[PDB]
């Protein structure tokens, strides 16, 4: 505390520093290439009495920054005003050896480091502390990875005299010089300091003070301007930081200075939002009247600021400023010679555009046939007409066909003039219909008539339809006859067909000079001409490779041009059509839960509806186990223009011709989920087979049948229990029973019986079929002498049962 | 409206008197604007 | 083509080759050439 | 000639009028057969003209609804002169119905002037050679004469006839038979002959002939006379008393005079008071020079006379070379003239030819709608733009549109007046600005007060002139390292320099190719902006773009025309050099492809060989192959298991048909793509395939097998290895057999053999023995050999 | 050869005013687009 | 031109350098402030 300096820039020498007496700043300060001069006092000069810096800090090859131990530890930025967002900036140092200065916080502003030609310690300071800076992070090891350093107090000294924090994962000690470091509080006592002792400051104060809980030896301010012993524990009602309050009078300044600033730095700032921010949701605008964030009728209410008062347009990327604008202050100027796209680009920039104020000239340009991508334009007020008293004007377009579809939209402009000149592919009609609906046709009543669309049909005749038939992939159709007074000189038709999923489209919406090609176009040549109109044929023609359930839009001739009359054939409404349906294809891969033979549910709608898809159908055609081996001796785990002039020069040939010869005087269905359940069949990959049809009717159109196999588990189970039942013959014989449930689906796990003498090993023997019905029993091999226990288990894993030994005894030689 | 190949057989389809005469003419007169028998047939 | 073509002219045609493959055939053509 | 001569005939409505012309061998004028409704082929069964032999204007034929062949109407039509056309053509066969041949199966020349034959549906035989007749090919138009759908057999006596029987001629080397009509076919000349004709065998003829000669060099037995026929022999002029008349024939004075007095007081309209001058008899003397009543001969010049025109109604709608030449020596033309030319087909010759002598238009001269006006210096004697009467908003010059109007006048040495009318202009995409503006300077009536549109005129054309030509051209197989001079009053009215690069295959490339109206451009665009503009001249950097990655072996064009930025009402005059189709050094091709060799024997072997897809040249002629005869492990391998086991100094392409080869020889045949070996060894990497000679077997056992008897039961068999067994002999097979019993099978191989010397037969049982050996090679299979008898001891 | 006042004046015109020219493009294949690289970027 | 290395090197050896000595008429008095 102490000494106020005002900010001043630093071709001198001795303003190198500027800590002596100002321990705050009130503006902005920076050192610069200076003097050419020895850092003979920088180098060891120690000055960290001045503890604030309002603004930013700049540093350009500045001399004296060669070695830096003790010069001015203790320094929290404000970030009142900042360049670049940066409240500091660490770059353009030529000659820098040791980075030791000793950086609590930095607020309002990121800290720049990378692209230093002579930088180090970096790897050793925690930048997350002092400010996330996730803008840009440009704070990277410059010149640390080749040992720029030559001067750390932690484990490269051994005993660790600093603190410590995580670093990219690593528990890196703040290093700094030989000996210094960052200071320590505890994490509850943030963005206002603490002593050495640890003992946390005043809620009131901004880095760390001589004497704790003491606010008056900070440097802090307060957002209501209390001037003393102030207050800035913010509670809910107020609304800056932890420790840094806004209130509502504070965040107000913060936009009433910037409330006339037309201009980049001061900007409006809101309250509604806890912490003092200028920015706003993107459905949220500032008030008019209120002074707290108020939602829009729409989203991105945000209005694209204005340069110089004109904002020119050319080759699409001159545009990309105006992605989302609501009111243009200024005038637009527009000449597009050329490009890729016009929907897709100039339509994607400036079709969310919404209103005018002033003056928008479509200056000269080739690309533009359909100018509707202003697609949101209502108002162009008009108030400031640029040359001519003009507000919209179109100049110099060869090939603009249509301005917007008068159907449709409702563009009105309260004040100002138009202009068409050198215009030829746009008829007289669309210009008086925007005038029509711009309100300034009549009200506030400049047409050359020449230089605008004469080269393009007009005046449209209409041409009716006729015949038509379709399959689900080829539609045909024929239309009215109809030709102009010199027949010959109609060179064709030209018909447009597009697809259309939904029953909206247009002529030039898609198109422009780049051939964006969006209405496929094919030409048929013209019909024999035949005595009595109504014997000749009417024009006809087909198209194949369509798609069989998709809903068509299709429609106009060519016709060479007369000086004389200028009639051309029309164009026709825009008829839609869909073809017929058809058989769906295969059907989604299917999903089968096949867990029990009462639990198979199946899981799939494919694309290729070809009509609404209604009919699923399913099939399973499989056995569920082999029985051959239940039956037989067998082992369960023993088994294994120019052309235009020739038309006109032989027509010239013809009419010169006969001007000078002529003188006078089982199965399952489900409907629209994927399906409920399948059952009724017996643990086995279980084959169903699923198929997909168009819909429910005799007539389905079904396609390929998908296939399904997925095991069961078997709904049965232990099959043999009870004591070992055995007669022991006198020639070391014994005999063995059980009785076998044969049911042939399924294949017991195990299937076998175990013997085991007493203490001694244990043996397994197979059952067979045989034994059970012919043999009718079973015997075990060769018996040594002594106890002997015997064990039956036949399971389709088992609880486990006890199956009684009932231990015998055998003969023994 | 007959223009150009139409106007040949017309004038076949009418009379055959004179056989057409010999020792702006019938393409404008009867071509751009639909003549009628009155003058067509003149040509005869 | 040519094949596809006879069926196309039986879909035209209503109830009544290596030409039409080669140079694309019109339906037109096809009008008059299916009629027996 | 043998025949009479007889005016123009307009033939029409009946065939019975035809007969006026029985007896005509050359037709002054034009014939025309006209409507014709009731003919049927029948109907024109007796109707034949072969006397006919000339015309000299034009001749056409019109709707004759049963007529379908000229072979028999008249064949010995010879020549046509063209001397006055119809509509620039001299034969127009129209709207014939039922016309199958064309006829005409001797016809010569025809000097002037071009062909149309269209709209017709019977008529497919016009695709058999117009160079041979027509100087001018280009202006020909035929089109829809039923032969454009391609259902025609072509049907033609020197081709359907079996093998071809009559000339071919080359057009873009499809190089076809061509013919007149199922009958008849060409008659072209030899080569070295010229227009003069040939006879029967074929030969020159007299240089003053024409097309077909009675005699060889005959004069007096010739049947068209180049250049003029006097009295029964063809001459180049006309000594005695006869002048020159209709540039075919000669006459005497008296004839002229009789001809004069036969319209001095006759009602007979478009005859002529007709005029001796310049040993010729002109219907009418020319500019200067007019005729004294005296004796019909013309008097120089009587001061300064002009001859007035006094086109109809004031208007003539010039479109045509059968209407331009109405205007022929008219030097005051007394109406206004409106070119529409159309169609492209420059008439910039014969317009030169007529309008050339054009002096002095009373009227309005406006240019609407011509396609094909390349430039209006054919008017090189138009001085006073009267201009008595204007068009519409008092216009005297108009250019509605002309796509391709650009020299306009050359006001180098060019001076003209125009009296009022002020000046428009339209649409003329290639009207330059810098020549339109010398047009308002130079008399485009800048005083006197007195519509010209801004950027409807040359809105597609260039105005640069500065030929900033390349300082040097340096230029590498794969990178330009050459530079342009430099040269505007200030630097700010120089832009920047840019460049248009792009391949050049031809040497056709021109400025408008692959313009901003082209869109798609295969144009290199690069823009340079100029260096320091140094105080010394001689300090001049000459910017260049050097550009890198060129094919060795392609021209390339370089063409600057740099650009600027100015103010559209005025603006600098540009710079521009001339594009230079500048080639590309050669280097070493690139790597040769398809390299397939095929053995054509065991002793031989032949390849097929591509160049690369783009070679960096223009050649080798020598092909490696590896050292290799045969693997000798295959010499020792045994077989007999049961059921178990250089260069040639020849072209790449084709020419390796070495031979002397082993039988049994496969190995890689290596070779390599090169431009140059003699002054430059540049060759690329050595391509790699191998030719297999197996596919061929000569030499089987070869010599008896004798026996040797051993009593216990043991037999040997032995033989000798045929010198050249195909290679290697693998195996040998051999087969025992004891009389009346079953038969033992053994192999032996090559190893074996080496020690046994043949074969050991083991186990034999006593008695009557028979044995058979066959030899096994890699290449096949021998022949076995012829059974062998001995006895086995007996127990 | 090239390597001297033509590849200064050629550097000099693509970009303006020990791996350098001289074993790049001097010596060694190289296109335009290896000027540039030699050059400040 | 002159407003890359050249203009750098310049001011180090005596609205930015871009706006007012590179498009705009300076001399060496203005390459200091």
């Amino acid at each position: 505390p102490g000494e106020v300096c005002p900010g001043m820039d630093i071709n001198n020498l001795t303003r190198l520093h500027e800590l002596e007496n100002c321990s705050v700043i009130e503006g902005h300060l920076q050192i610069l290439l200076m003097f050419k001069t020895r850092p003979e006092d920088f180098r060891d000069l120690s000055f960290p009495k001045l503890i604030m810096i309002t603004d930013y800090l700049l540093l350009f090859r500045v001399y004296g920054l060669e070695s830096l131990k003790d010069l001015f530890p203790n320094l929290t930025i404000r970030g009142s005003r900042l360049f670049f967002n940066y409240a500091l900036v660490i770059f353009e140092m030529v000659h820098l050896k040791e980075l030791g200065l000793y950086l609590m916080n930095i607020t309002r502003g990121s800290v720049r480091i990378e692209k230093n030609n002579e930088l180090c310690y970096l790897a050793t300071i925690d930048w997350s502390r002092i400010l996330d800076s996730v803008e840009d992070n440009y704070i990277v090891l410059n010149k640390d990875d080749n040992e720029e350093c030559g001067d750390c107090p932690g484990t490269a000294k051994g005993k660790t005299n600093c603190p410590a924090t995580v670093i990219n994962g690593q528990f890196v000690e703040r290093c700094w010089t030989h000996s210094h470091c960052q200071k320590v509080c505890p994490t509850i006592c943030k963005s206002h300091g603490c002593t050495a002792e640890g003992l946390c400051c005043h809620s009131e104060c901004l880095g760390n003070c001589s004497q704790p809980d003491d606010p008056t030896k900070c440097v802090a301010c307060r957002n209501f301007y209390l001037d003393g012993r102030c207050v800035e524990t913010c509670p809910p009602p107020y609304y800056f930081q932890d420790w840094r309050c806004v209130n509502f009078s504070f965040c107000q300044d913060l936009h009433h200075k910037c409330k006339n600033s037309r201009r980049q730095g001061c900007h409006q700032y809101v309250i509604h939002n806890n912490k003092c921010i200028p920015e706003c949701p993107s459905g949220y605008t500032m008030n008019s009247s209120n002074l707290l964030c108020t939602p829009c009728l729409g989203p991105c209410p945000k209005v694209c600021h204005l340069l110089e008062g004109e904002k020119t347009i050319d080759s699409v990327t001159s545009a990309q400023e105006l992605r989302g604008c609501t009111v243009i202050n200024g005038s637009l100027i527009i000449n597009i010679r050329g490009g890729n796209n016009l929907a897709a680009e100039l339509e994607a920039n400036l079709g969310l555009i919404e209103e005018i104020s002033g003056y928008l000239k479509i200056r000269r340009s080739y690309a533009l046939v359909s100018l509707s991508f202003f697609r949101k334009l209502r108002l162009i007020r008009g108030e400031t007409l640029e040359i001519g008293n003009y507000s919209f004007y179109a100049l110099d377009n060869q090939n603009l066909r249509q301005l917007w579809d008068w159907s449709k939209h409702n563009l009105t402009i309260t004040q100002g003039k138009l202009f068409f000149h050198y215009n030829p592919k746009l008829c007289l009609s669309e210009i008086h219909k925007m005038e029509e609906v711009s309100g300034t046709k009549g009200r506030q009543e400049d047409i050359a008539l020449k230089t605008n669309g004469d080269q393009a049909s007009c005046e449209n005749e209409l041409l009716k339809f006729s015949y038509i038939r379709t399959s689900f992939d080829k539609i045909l159709l024929r239309w009215e006859p109809y030709w102009p007074p010199d027949f010959r000189d109609l060179l064709g038709f030209m018909l447009f067909y597009k697809e259309a999923p939904y029953q909206n489209v247009t002529e030039f919406d898609g198109q422009d000079a780049c051939g964006s090609n969006s209405w496929t176009v094919v030409d048929i040549d013209p019909p024999l001409r035949s005595n009595d109109p109504k014997s000749q044929n009417h024009p006809g023609w087909l198209m194949r490779g369509l798609k069989p359930w998709t809903q068509y839009a299709i429609f106009k001739t060519l016709v060479t041009f007369s000086d004389e009359r200028r009639t051309y054939g029309a164009k026709s409404d825009i008829i839609y059509v869909q073809t017929d349906a058809t058989n769906p294809s295969v059907p989604l891969d299917p999903i089968s839960v096949s867990n029990s033979s009462s639990q198979i549910i199946l899981k799939w709608p494919p694309s290729d509806p070809n009509g609404n898809i209604t009919h699923y159908l399913v099939f399973w055609e499989r056995q569920a186990e082999d029985s051959e081996l239940f039956e037989l001796d067998y082992c369960l785990k023993g088994l294994k223009l120019k052309e235009l002039e020739e038309s006109s020069f032989r027509k010239t040939f013809e009419d010169y011709l006969h001007n000078v010869v002529f003188v006078p005087r089982p199965f399952e269905k489900v409907v629209n989920k994927e399906s409920l359940v399948i059952s009724g069949l017996r643990f086995t990959g279980y084959r169903i087979e699923l198929q997909a049809c168009n819909q429910d009717t005799p007539e389905e159109r079904c396609s390929v049948a998908a296939y399904v196999s997925a095991r069961t588990m078997p709904e049965a189970k232990d099959d043999i229990v009870g004591p070992v039942t055995h007669e022991i013959f006198e020639n070391n014989v014994v005999h063995l029973m059980w009785q076998e449930p044969k049911e042939p689906n399924g294949l017991i796990v195990l299937y076998e019986v175990s013997y085991r003498r007493y203490g001694d090993e244990e043996l397994h023997l197979c059952v067979s079929r045989k034994h059970f019905a012919l043999e009718r029993g079973c015997r075990l091999r060769g018996l040594s002498p002594g106890n002997y226990s015997v064990r039956i288990r036949a399971t389709s894993a088992g609880n486990g049962s006890w199956t009684e030994p009932t231990y015998f005894y055998v003969t023994d030689y | 409206t007959l223009c150009g190949a139409e106007l040949v057989d017309a004038l076949q389809f009418v009379c055959g008197d004179r056989g057409f005469y010999f020792n702006t003419g019938i393409v404008d007169e009867c071509c751009f604007r639909s003549c009628d028998l009155r003058r067509l047939e003149m040509y005869c």
